[PDB]
C-alpha cells in the first residue's frame, strides 16, 4: 500500500487506466494508444455521445476506502528454462 | 410512456417507476432528444 505518494491534498488524477479496447490484451503485450472507442457504426473521432475516451483517469486522494487506496503492484517474471543464466543467489565456489 | 409524461413531479417528492419483466431496448435512449448530459458512473453508457 503507498498512499503517501500517490495521494495529496486537492487530490491528484495523474495516473490512467484504459477500459475500452477493441479487442482483449494479448499477454506481456502493450497497447498504448488514444483511440476512442467506436460505438454503433460511427467513425466518430471526439469525445461526448457515442464517442468515450479508451482510457479514464485513475484519480487518487489520501482519503478513500481501503479497496480504493493506492496500491503499488511490482510483477516479477521469470524464465527457468534449459539456458544460461544470469541471476543467483548465495554463492560457494567447491573445486570440481 | 415514462419519457414522455406531461407532468413530472417537483423534486420535494420525486415519483418513482419501478421497471420489471421487459426486453431493455436502448436504442430509444439514444435517439431521443439531442440531451444535455449523459455522464454514467457504474456501467459502461456502450456496453450496457
Ligand atoms: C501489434 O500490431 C498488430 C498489427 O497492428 C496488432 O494486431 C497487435 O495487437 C499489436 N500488438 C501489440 C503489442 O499491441
Ligand atoms: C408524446 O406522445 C404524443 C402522443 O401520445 C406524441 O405525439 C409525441 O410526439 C410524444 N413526444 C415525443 C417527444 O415524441
Ligand atoms: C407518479 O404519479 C402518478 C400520477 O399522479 C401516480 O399514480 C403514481 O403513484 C406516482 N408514483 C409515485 C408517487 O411513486
Amino acid at each position: 500500500n503507498s498512499n503517501k505518494l500517490d495521494s495529496k491534498h486537492s487530490g491528484n488524477y495523474d495516473y490512467w487506466y484504459r477500459l475500452f479496447r477493441k479487442s482483449k490484451l494479448k499477454p506481456f503485450e502493450r497497447d498504448i494508444s488514444t483511440e476512442i472507442y467506436q460505438a454503433g457504426n460511427k467513425p466518430c473521432k471526439g469525445k461526448g455521445p457515442n464517442c468515450y475516451f479508451p482510457l479514464q483517469s485513475y484519480g487518487f486522494r489520501p482519503t478513500y476506502g481501503v479497496g480504493h487506496q493506492p496500491y503499488r503492484v511490482v510483477v516479477l517474471s521469470f524464465e527457468l528454462l534449459h539456458a544460461p543464466a544470469t541471476v543467483c543467489g548465495p554463492k560457494k565456489s567447491t573445486n570440481l | 410512456e415514462v419519457f414522455n409524461a406531461t407532468r413530472f413531479a417537483s423534486v420535494y417528492a420525486w415519483n418513482r417507476t419501478r421497471i420489471s419483466n421487459c426486453v431493455a431496448d436502448y436504442s430509444v435512449l439514444y435517439n431521443f432528444a439531442p440531451f444535455f448530459a449523459f455522464k454514467c458512473y457504474g456501467v459502461s453508457p456502450t456496453k450496457l
